[PDB]
């Protein structure tokens, strides 16, 4: 009672999303999961066996953003990069997703759970960097 | 609202309670004139007997259906008084009203002083009557025509019954005025209409009220309905004559 | 085009001498009739018999659209029924609608037909119910959806027979040219020969 | 942005002179505008066109009055 | 029509065996006809079989202004109707004095109980509020209607889920299932009628009777009681003559039998939700029995829609074009004009006279 208080008064929705608030979702099935179209392989430049990509994350960190990968050259210096993920593929302009991110501003945590501002597996597997599976991201460097 | 009709709009207020154009005058004439009437009688084909009568304003079309099966020893006279929904300054609600049950009273009461039901056992008359306009006096029209479709049709009768209407002026000297129209009648304080045998010499029906409270106006507004009953009687003579003749040489 | 999902139950109600039920997808109705009985005498018709058809909705009371499309199905059954060799006595249809996804009218005048059959009344030949909607370009759409039907200008809908397959009964909402409505008719035509189909294999199996 | 001033662009708590996030686009709603925009600058230095709009000044000040509300 | 009469045999029969406690169908006397319900696909919407009974309850809701007085609650029509088919008897404007103690009944159960919650169905005050308005209908007449008739409203109502709306400051909004997920009603308890009737002058009773036992009967006594312990209504009516333990007696055997009912109701209850939750398919049409002669299932089927163009073409090609005399209309004054033979003169005058 006391949590439901606490939610109705700062204003901050507990409602799981609608029919076609959900079915526009990436389809992470196993006859089926999700894996890169070839074509925008090519159009972007991986990454995946050059280089190091690791994190440390709190415990119980079952989305991580936070990474970053330094290395040294054919010459010798220090190569600095930032690599955060580019989640922007499956939030299309003037959506659903849109909209309700729009709508739920920021992410609200109080000290037993978190609060998806997605659906609760669009990120909470497809998002974060876990298992050494293919990725989406933004490497600066 | 009703199950057997198309419904509209709940509520419907006419602009007639918005005009903003104020009530005009009347005016003033002679009060020893009758409007010119035309009477044409076996209108309708499909009907066993009817008639249309038009004077000035007034649209009443009236038919007869002959006797059916079902005071015996004598048979009834059913009626039936309805007026179209374009009619007046106002719409009217199509499923009736007090105003036309009264008015169909006042007719039932004034057609069979004339008829003699005790040649119809067991069976019985329904006359039908429709105003498709009212631009004077009503009552003076349902009578009389309901009356030439009865004598068109081939039913046996004492007499005619002939009708006429009068209304009352409201200035401080009144003077009671002979086939009013609705621009002399919505601003009159009483109203008179007499149903009168012409030959018989007697009174059929007869209705009144009003503000006039003197037992002396009233006999010269009954007298004068009197004489309108046997000025208006020459034309209604020579259309059941015309109608009989067209309708011989139609064999 | 494709027909959608179809289904049909038999001597469901206990009272009645036949009853029926027909549901084309997920819309349905229900249907029952009570053989040659007797009728009031201010009704009753020499040489022939006197039909009495009643259609009822699930929200609201019938009014004047409703018998207005029971006028349709009395005088649809009017062309099929043998009613000289039941004189002085009466045979009333009843339909009764259960759920509605779109078109009611052909999935009402099957369960009549299928009614009539088990009731065991004389009958001429069978007759069958298609509707058509052709979208906003020409796009024929046969027996639609009502998602299909608010967005289409115009729906028809025909009764046809069984035997030569002519036409019975068009109701039409819409405004359209002729092209599209012989276009219309004659997938109609090509429709009901898998209709009669189901009421073949139905009977067939029945009597097993 | 160039609806104020440059005094007013100064991150001095932490002796910047810009600073925002870039590294949380899921749990809030500044960080998908800057993907959407960063993703649109490395798109549109190639000298072509990035078809339909990303925002306006009135549009982005209610979004930031409503950001900092949540 | 009327229906079939009642012999003097049949009467005979049920009164041996009702005095043996025996019955036709093999039921002994406290015991219930088994139920089963069908969900339809939309919401609120059920089938109830007791026995060979069939009542169809269907809820639905829409949005009006709320009188003048109670300008925060709102209101819950109902109408029962018996139609022509439940049996051969029933008759549209034949039988008005049924119809009336049953909606009675319907109404002073389900309205007086104070179960449903129309506290919570206000959008503003004195504006826009939800009306809901129940409708069940009778299909097939097999004895005891109202205890089917109030179990299918009980399930109608307990299935319903309305549509959803937000309000905040002074401005409104309305959604759909797809933009807002459709939310459940508020009931308090579950008020489930129970009828009794008696046989030779209260001697002997029986729990729930069938028609033919309706018609060897002198009167019938209905109890209409909530779940818990609670009692809603009761009424005697027929040709009885009472005594007090039996009253008492009969509260028992309601409160044992509502307590069962509503065992079942839940549990069916459930199951269904755990179906529409699971993702598997439901709907009046995956009901029909397959191990049974009457049921049939057909995949879709193109017909073949690849002539239609070439019929419709020839068609249209082979038909005679539209004639070319073309009529003229004649003017006789502004306003009237003729079209046809015609009339031989200008206008009819002074043919008469």
């Amino acid at each position: 009672g006391e949590i439901a208080t606490i939610l109705v008064e700062n204003s901050i929705s507990v409602i799981p999303f609608s029919e076609a608030q959900m079915c526009e979702m990436p389809v992470n099935t196993p006859e089926s999961p999700w894996k890169v179209s070839p074509e925008e392989e090519q159009k972007r430049k991986d990454l995946r066996k050059s280089h190091l990509v690791f994190s440390i994350d709190p415990k119980g960190c079952e989305d991580v953003n936070d990474t970053l990968s330094v290395r040294t050259l054919n010459n010798g210096n220090l190569e600095l990069g930032v690599h955060i993920a580019d989640v922007t593929h499956f939030v299309a302009p003037n959506s659903y997703i849109d909209i309700e991110a729009r709508t739920r501003a920021t992410t609200y945590y109080l000290a037993d759970r978190r609060y998806d501002m997605l659906p609760s597996v669009l990120s909470a597997d497809l998002c974060s960097l876990l298992g050494g599976v293919d990725r989406y991201a933004v490497s600066i460097m | 609202g009703d199950h057997r009709r198309i419904r509209g709009p709940e509520e419907s207020q006419p602009p007639q309670l918005y005009a903003a154009d104020e009530e005009e005058a009347p005016g003033t004439r002679d009060p020893t004139r009758l409007r010119p009437v035309y009477a044409r009688a076996g209108l309708l084909s499909q009907a066993k007997g009817s008639a249309y009568l038009e004077a000035g304003g007034t649209k009443v079309l009236c038919a007869v259906s002959g006797p059916r099966q079902a005071a015996a020893l004598r048979g009834r006279l059913l009626c039936d008084f309805r007026r179209a929904p374009f009619a007046g300054r106002r719409r009217r609600a199509p499923p009736g009203g007090c105003e036309e049950r009264e008015l169909a009273l006042a007719l039932q009461e004034a057609l069979e002083p004339a008829v003699r039901l005790g040649r119809y056992p067991r069976a019985q008359l329904e006359v039908s009557a429709l105003l498709l306009e009212d631009g004077g006096s009503a009552l003076a029209a349902a009578l009389t025509a309901a009356a030439l479709a009865l004598a068109d049709a081939g039913v046996e009768m004492y007499d005619l019954v002939v009708g006429c209407g009068l209304s009352l002026a409201p200035g401080p000297a009144p003077t009671w005025l002979l086939d009013p129209t609705r621009l002399e009648e919505e601003r009159a304080a009483a109203g008179l209409t007499v149903a009168l045998m012409p030959v018989l010499n007697q009174v059929a029906g007869l209705l009144g009220s009003g503000e006039g409270g003197l037992t002396e106006s009233w006999a010269e507004a009954v007298r004068l309905g009197l004489e309108g009953c046997q000025r208006l009687y020459p034309v209604l003579q020579q259309s059941l004559v015309r109608a009989a003749r067209r309708r011989g040489a139609a064999a | 085009c494709s027909l959608r999902h179809f289904a049909c139950e038999q001597n469901l109600l206990s009272r009645p001498d036949g009853s029926a039920s027909f549901l084309q997808g997920d819309t349905s109705v229900l249907a029952g009739v009570y053989g040659p009985a007797e009728v009031k005498v201010s009704k009753e018709i020499f040489n022939k018999a006197t039909l009495e058809v009643i259609l009822r909705p699930k929200i609201g009371l019938p009014g004047v659209a409703e018998k207005s499309r029971e006028r349709l199905i009395r005088n649809t059954c009017e062309a099929v029924v043998l009613g000289t060799l039941h004189p002085r006595t009466s045979i009333t249809v009843v339909l009764q609608v259960v759920s509605d996804a779109g078109s009611l009218l052909a999935c009402c005048l099957n369960a009549a037909c299928m009614a009539l059959v088990d009731a065991g009344v004389p009958m001429r030949a069978l007759f069958c119910g298609v509707a058509c909607a052709l979208d906003s370009d020409g796009t024929l759409v046969l027996d639609p959806t009502s998602k299909q039907e608010k967005e289409a200008r115009a729906v028809l809908t025909f009764a046809l027979d069984s035997v030569e397959r002519k036409l019975l009964m068009s109701s039409t909402k819409g405004l359209y040219s002729d092209t599209e409505l012989q276009q219309c008719l004659a997938a109609a035509q090509a429709a009901s020969q898998h209709v009669f189909r189901f009421y073949r294999e139905s009977l067939q199996r029945r009597y097993s | 942005t160039g609806s104020c001033a440059e005094e007013e662009f100064h991150h001095y708590g932490l002796a910047l002179d810009k600073y925002t996030h870039f590294t949380s686009p899921i749990r809030r709603y500044s960080d998908i505008v800057v993907h959407r925009l960063l993703m649109a600058a490395i798109s549109k230095d190639k000298k072509m066109e990035i078809k339909g709009n990303l925002f306006s000044n009135k549009d982005l000040e209610e979004l930031c009055r409503h950001i900092n509300n949540r | 029509m009327k229906e079939t009469p009642l012999s003097n045999c049949e009467r005979r029969f049920l009164l041996r065996a009702i005095e043996e406690k025996k019955r036709l169908d093999g039921r002994q006397t406290y015991d219930y006809r088994n139920i089963r319900i069908s969900f339809g696909t939309d919401y609120g919407c059920c089938i109830v079989e007791l026995g060979k009974t069939r009542v169809l309850g269907q809820v639905s809701c829409e949005l009006v202004s709320p009188k003048l007085n109670r300008a925060t609650e709102g209101i819950l029509f109902f109408n029962l109707e018996l139609s022509q088919m439940a049996a051969p008897a029933f008759e549209p404007g034949r039988q008005s004095d049924l119809l009336v103690k049953l909606n009675r009944l319907m109404e002073r159960c389900l309205r007086n109980s104070k179960c449903i919650d129309t506290e919570s169905l206000c959008v503003v005050a004195g504006e826009k509020v939800w009306q809901i308005r129940v409708d069940l209908h009778l299909l097939n007449h097999d004895g005891n209607i109202i205890d089917a008739a109030s179990i299918a409203a009980i399930v109608a109502l307990c299935h319903f889920r309305r549509p959803d709306v937000s309000v905040q400051g002074d401005e409104v909004t309305l959604y759909t299932p797809e933009e807002r997920d459709p939310v459940p009603l508020s009931i308090h308890h579950m008020p489930i009628c129970v009828s009794f009737a008696f046989f030779q002058q209260g001697t002997y009773l029986l729990v729930d009777p069938n028609e033919r036992e309706e018609r060897v009967m002198d009167g019938l006594l209905v109890i209409a009681m909530n779940k818990h312990r609670e009692i809603c209504t009761i009424q005697s009516s027929g040709g009885i003559m009472l005594l007090k333990d039996q009253v008492l007696r009969c509260s028992k055997i309601a409160g044992v039998k509502v307590a069962e009912i509503t065992e079942l109701i839940l549990k069916a209850l459930e199951n269904d939700q755990k179906v529409r939750k699971e993702g598997g398919k439901f709907g009046f049409a995956e009901s029909i029995a397959n191990q049974r002669i009457t049921a049939f299932k057909m995949e879709k089927a193109p017909i073949d829609t690849s002539d239609v163009e070439e019929k419709a073409e020839e068609i249209i090609a082979e038909a005679e074009p539209p004639s070319e005399v073309v009529s003229t209309p004649v003017l006789w004054t502004p306003g009237t004009a003729q079209i046809g033979e015609g009339v031989e003169n200008s206008w009819g005058d002074l043919e008469d006279s």
